[PDB]
């Protein structure tokens, strides 16, 4: 049963902290927390490749793609390993993520402890905007807040 | 390059009436994402900075205190940056200079309406009822 914690920050307002949970080992991963001072909606939530942030967010690299897949949705076959969709934002800017799946893992080649986790300022499309930028970032505008996934108590 | 705050429409008024707060922020940091926590305030004569109402720029939350009820009414227009106060059913005790203010818009609840983790103060108008 191994878990995981993440600390979204950003140079702007939006902050959140965000935990993993895989109590069996190549199974679902529970991600659930809470993120603040975003814009009401959708919003972009994946899992970049790199947990590096010596230049910021940008650091991070792009979604997380050991297949070499397109940019796709959480429910979609053809996806990143980091796809997780969309996290919604309330009236207030809370974003209360409740999320679980089934290709990133906390350990084995889909293992994403290292790596960062990013909300970003657009939504994504789910690959379907019609443009080259859908079939890679999914036009979720830019990096808002990540964090490096690390291993919690 | 600050995010300076002006606040009017304040003055003079009776008991039972209605006085329009609207504050137009200028300068700061314009991206989109930015978000505040834009909430109006109030020093009484003799007591410490209050607290009224409190609304979200980034969506739509409208967060009040109990000293008030269904006597004001908190809006915003993003495009113009404005966020408008109304005042109907007033009552002698709101005598007060009433300041605007902006705190972070990640602001947990309860920290929304607390003047201390706010940042930005505006000059401040005063809003005086009769009765
Ligand atoms: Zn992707």
């Amino acid at each position: 049963a191994t878990k995981a914690v993440c600390v979204l920050k950003g140079d702007g307002p939006v902050q959140g902290i965000i935990n993993f949970e895989q109590k069996e080992s190549n199974g679902p991963v529970k991600v659930w927390g809470s993120i603040k001072g975003l814009t009401e909606g959708l919003h972009g939530f994946h899992v970049h490749e790199f947990g590096d942030n010596t230049a910021g967010c940008t650091s991070a690299g792009p979604h997380f793609n050991p297949l070499s897949r397109k940019h796709g949705g959480p429910k979609d076959e053809e996806r990143h390993v980091g796809d997780l969709g969309n996290v919604t934002a309330d009236k207030d800017g809370v974003a209360d993520v409740s999320i679980e799946d089934s290709v990133i893992s906390l350990s084995g080649d889909h293992c994403i402890i290292g790596r960062t986790l990013v909300v970003h300022e657009k939504a994504d499309d789910l690959g379907k905007g019609g443009n080259e930028e859908s079939t890679k970032t999914g036009n979720a505008g830019s990096r808002l807040a990540c964090g490096v996934i690390g291993i919690a108590q | 390059s600050q995010v300076q705050l002006q606040e009017s429409g304040g003055g003079s008024v009776q008991a039972g009436g209605s006085l329009r707060l609207a504050c137009v922020a200028s300068g700061g940091d314009t991206r989109p994402y930015i978000t505040y926590w834009m909430g109006w305030y109030r020093q009484a004569p003799g007591k410490e900075r209050e607290g009224v109402a409190t609304i979200y720029t980034g969506g739509s939350g409208t967060y009040y205190s109990d000293s008030v009820e269904g006597r004001f009414t908190i809006s915003q227009d993003k495009a113009q940056r404005t966020v408008y106060l109304q005042m109907n059913d007033l009552k002698p005790e709101d005598t007060a200079m009433y300041y605007c203010a902006a705190g972070n818009g990640a602001l947990p609840p309860g920290r929304r309406l607390s003047p201390q983790n706010m940042d930005t103060w505006g000059p401040g108008t005063q809003v005086t009822v009769s009765s």
